[PDB]
């Protein structure tokens, strides 16, 4: 079974950098599109960005194109996302998720979510 | 009505040699860049029709070694082609093509299973074309066919972007014309509107193929002497295009229904061809060719001192990659470097010609006038070709009767 | 960026009822749409995609439709497990965007 | 015993495998990966009383007119150079000087990065007045492609606008038009 | 120009590729996907004064004796008919 | 009947396939992978009154001068012996 496991919840000081990892297994890891989104308490879902292990080709949203840097590794097939200049409003849960478009199907997988808290 | 040329022309024991020396073509393999409408780097590719217009010395005003045979009255002199040599010098190499915005959305073979990513867009994809190896020689420029959007439909239809009629446009194959492809030899600049169903080299041009039927069906055979062809292709991947089907499949053949269904897939399936292996043994160049007897009624006669040689070769189509630095850094940075695609193509054209004469009789004058009067005012007893673009070579003041000083002359004296 | 508005933002209904939730798109989307429901503390999953197509393993009480910018989802008969937060997401263009959400809770 | 030669490069700008599908994404600072590769199969013997030469492409004279530039396409010129021992045979990437014209020293295997492969010019073995460089020559060369990929880095000659339609999200940043 | 064509089906009984690995055994409701292909490479010329007859395997006469069936295997018959234009290559 | 001889290794140094991509360049403690293999196809007949010679690349004598080394490159040499029964093919 395709299993996706994120890192544990983290609390950090503002202005620092966070690193969120999630390991995936049970499928051909290289050929899929992995995505980062975040959910804030009281607000809706929004999309951070997307990368594939092929090429490490990054794509970031217009909102968060500056404060983020995100890569992958194929040794144990895990994607990393780091955030810089931690603003206090960024305390939220973070989800990495993958999807395979089929001929007539959509294969959807999410991580368990990681809570990121920032405060003085 | 029409008789063979050798019934009236006369072949002499005179042989000259000509050489085009080093011919080079360097330029971008996909598009011609121009800054302020000035094409510094034109279209140069191994996938390009190479049409060479050879201009010839006038044999009448040439310094003939034996003018006693020549008579100014009732006798004129023309050049007759005997042997040809196409000197490729570049190494073996398969061209690479592609396009960054193409309709590559589902992989039917399901090894990849692309699955048609969301919303109407494109994706980068590349491939190679077929191995095409063609050479033509003639006294008239070649004529080739392509289908296109010609005259409108029958009656008075009212429509908005439906399927246009297909017409077989036959056009003269000039330099700048794009080679046949495994995707079909159409006018993709006009007939295709996406400019995204094919790689970048052929999206804005008109591919066309030499229609051998009308080519041989000419009464005089001026447009051919002899053709050499080798083609190789095989489909390596299968895929479909996006968009809607304007000619839907009938329900009488396909059963629809239930979830994850009731939306038919595209009925449009095409392929990516490949040439597979090239070899020096399969090469048809860098070897002497001898014109024993043409298929038509034109035994190597070059009327009007004009010659047409057209070659296409894919074995020497390797694409050269260049890199340069804007600045430099301690670490490898993508911004400091600029990348260029440059293609080269090397040619030699080496010929051996035999001197030919003619006796002017009344029926001879009538025949030679009916087939072409332009030469009749040429010998002085508005050429449409100025409009079309060819690759011109001047072999005047280069003819040599000292044929033993050249390798083609050695190979010619090897046999007869 | 492509925006959307989900109406109503909050609705209360009893079990076995038929409920319709709509969202309006800022620009044209055609059928590149999917729908998410999130239970508290759990990751949401796909139920409807293609703007009209149910996902497998999901009961047929869940229906979707719409075109252009107007899109609708209908439940013919509610169940207690269905009470969660609902979103419509287009996967038309990047960046991906989600609605403000719609929460349903028992009367 | 018969055996296929193998080369490669640990840090090559192997951007994206492009044949079956493509993954157009914004490249990072470095995206180089280890790649292995073979060459075209080549058998060749040349004999004579004079040392045979070969063509190779290179940087010719300085750029024409009076130009001021930083990273333009250099004037690419044929250089006829006599073949010595230690030189490498042409591969599928073209007979040219990679040590000068390929700036990364990373776009080819290391065996042909700092060196120059050059293909022998039969045309100057023929057109010479004596043919001292060649008595008789044998060649048999076979090659076929197995993969397609694009190249990382900027495109210094961008694609024309009238041939390509672009727009909407995930675009206005073009993909790699370099195809090898 | 020498070129090869492509056929296919948007809904063909392509359950699973079996070449190197296999998925689960029993299908679901409808596993019938987009897949295309090309056919075998054919060249054929026939010349004569009377048109050729060719054969295909078809549902001939019903089964011998008096068997009762519900979607059983029909009998196979080598049916012979003259090739007219409109017929398509094997 | 004709048939291909297939060998393999339950523990072979198969670190990373490099045909189209490359993984991280730093290995682990033991990245040693089960993988199968075939060799070249070879037909040869040889006849003589005396047993033929086979050469093989191998370690020569000790290194030149008097160096100090531990797991360095030994000097290679083409050692030629007689072909005897019980020798692996190339």
């Amino acid at each position: 079974q395709v299993q996706l496991v994120q890192s544990g919840s983290e609390v950090k000081k503002p202005g620092a950098s966070v690193t969120v990892s999630c390991k995936a297994s049970g499928y051909v890891f290289t050929g899929q599109y992995i995505h980062w989104v975040r959910q804030a308490p009281g607000q809706g879902l929004e999309w951070i960005g997307w990368i594939t292990p092929n090429t490490g080709g990054t794509n970031y949203g217009q909102k968060f194109e500056d404060r983020v840097s995100m890569t992958r590794e194929t040794s144990i097939s895990t994607a990393y996302m780091e955030l810089r200049s931690l603003r206090s409003d960024d305390t939220a849960v973070y989800y990495c998720l993958t999807r395979r478009y089929g001929h007539y199907d959509l294969f959807e997988y999410w991580g368990q979510g990681t809570l990121v808290t920032v405060s003085s | 009505k029409v008789v063979a040329t050798d019934a009236y022309v006369t072949r002499t024991n005179i042989f000259y040699h000509a050489s085009s020396s080093r011919l080079l073509a360097v330029g971008h393999p996909y598009f011609s860049i121009k800054r302020a409408n000035k094409t510094v780097v034109p279209k140069v590719s191994g996938y390009q029709y190479r049409v060479f217009k050879v201009v010839l010395p006038d044999p009448n005003k040439f310094a003939l070694p034996d003018s006693s045979l020549f008579d100014p009255t009732t006798q004129r002199l023309v050049w007759a082609c005997t042997g040809l040599e196409v000197g490729r010098g570049q190494p073996l190499g398969v061209g690479v093509s592609g396009h960054p915005f193409l309709n590559k959305y589902d992989d039917v073979e399901n090894s990849g299973s692309g699955g048609n990513p969301g919303q109407d867009n494109r994706v980068n994809v590349g491939m190679d074309y077929k191995q095409t190896q063609l050479c033509m020689v003639g006294c008239a420029p070649p004529l080739g066919e392509h289908w296109g959007k010609g005259k409108q439909c029958t009656n008075t239809p009212v429509q908005a972007g439906d399927c246009p009629p297909l017409e077989l446009i036959t056009s003269v194959i000039q330099d700048g014309d794009m080679v046949d492809t495994g995707f079909g030899a159409m006018n993709f600049a006009d007939l295709q509107t996406n400019k995204s169903d094919v790689p970048i080299d052929i999206c804005g041009t008109t591919c066309k193929y030499p229609d051998y039927l009308q080519m041989a069906a000419d009464p005089y055979g001026d447009r051919l002497f002899f053709f050499l062809r080798k083609e190789q292709m095989f489909a390596r991947h299968f895929f479909n295009r996006a968009g809607e089907v304007g000619e839907p499949v009938p329900d009488t053949l396909i059963i629809k229904g239930s979830g994850n269904r009731t939306s038919v897939g595209s009925s449009i399936y095409v392929n990516t061809p490949s040439g597979s292996l090239v070899s020096s043994e399969a090469q048809l160049f860098n070897k002497p060719y001898w014109l024993q007897k043409a298929q038509g009624h034109n035994n190597g006669i070059c009327w009007g001192n004009q010659l047409f040689v057209t070659v296409v070769d894919t074995t020497r189509s390797t694409n050269m990659t260049l890199c340069a630095s804007v600045t430099t850094s301690s670490t490898y940075t993508n911004s400091d470097y600029k990348e260029y695609m440059r293609h080269v193509e090397e040619y030699d054209l080496q010929f051996i010609f035999q001197l030919c004469s003619i006796t002017l009789s009344a029926e001879v004058v009538a025949y030679i006038h009916t087939m072409n009067p332009s030469v009749l005012e040429d010998w002085n007893f508005p050429d449409p070709y100025k409009n079309l673009s060819f690759w011109e070579v001047n072999l005047k003041e280069k003819f040599s009767s000292e044929l033993d000083q050249y390798p083609l002359g050695r190979k010619f004296l090897l046999q007869s | 960026d492509i925006q959307m508005t989900q109406s109503p933002s909050t609705l209360s209904a009893s079990v076995g009822d038929r409920v319709t939730i709509t969202c309006r798109a800022s620009q044209t989307i055609y059928n590149w749409l999917a729908w998410y429901q999130q239970k508290p503390g759990k990751a949401p999953n796909i139920l409807i995609y293609k703007a009209s197509t149910l996902q497998n393993g999901v009961p047929a009480r869940f229906s979707g439709g719409g075109s252009g910018t107007e899109f609708t989802l209908t439940i013919s008969g509610l169940q207690p497990d269905d009470f969660a937060t609902y979103y419509c997401q287009q996967y038309n263009s990047y960046p991906w965007t989600f609605g403000q959400g719609t929460k349903v809770e028992i009367k």
